[PDB]
């Protein structure tokens, strides 16, 4: 019985992180993240 | 300084040679940034 809910929570959580993943792959994808080699002479 | 007084030229050129000589970066510095609280500037990436 505990491996139905093991194998469930493990198979939500992996979703979750591709979901995440692809979300934010899409993002970088998109935003041209914003690039700045040097901030400030402390730098 | 008043109008006209004998004391314009020498404080003037006293500026000056204050501000190259780098007395008065070192003591804004110090009266802003070296006495001051939460010195860590711009630490942990702030700016990204």
């Amino acid at each position: 019985l505990s491996a139905r809910i093991v194998a469930g929570v493990w198979w939500f959580f992996t979703l979750i992180i591709i979901s995440s993943y692809t979300a934010n792959l899409a993002a970088f994808l998109t935003v041209e993240r914003m690039v700045s080699p040097i901030e400030s002479a402390e730098d | 300084t008043p109008k006209g007084s004998s004391l314009g030229t020498p404080v003037n050129l006293a500026v000056l040679k204050l501000s190259e000589q780098g007395v008065l970066d070192k003591l804004k510095n110090k009266w802003w940034y070296d006495k001051g609280e939460c010195g860590a500037k711009d630490s942990g990436s702030k700016e990204k």
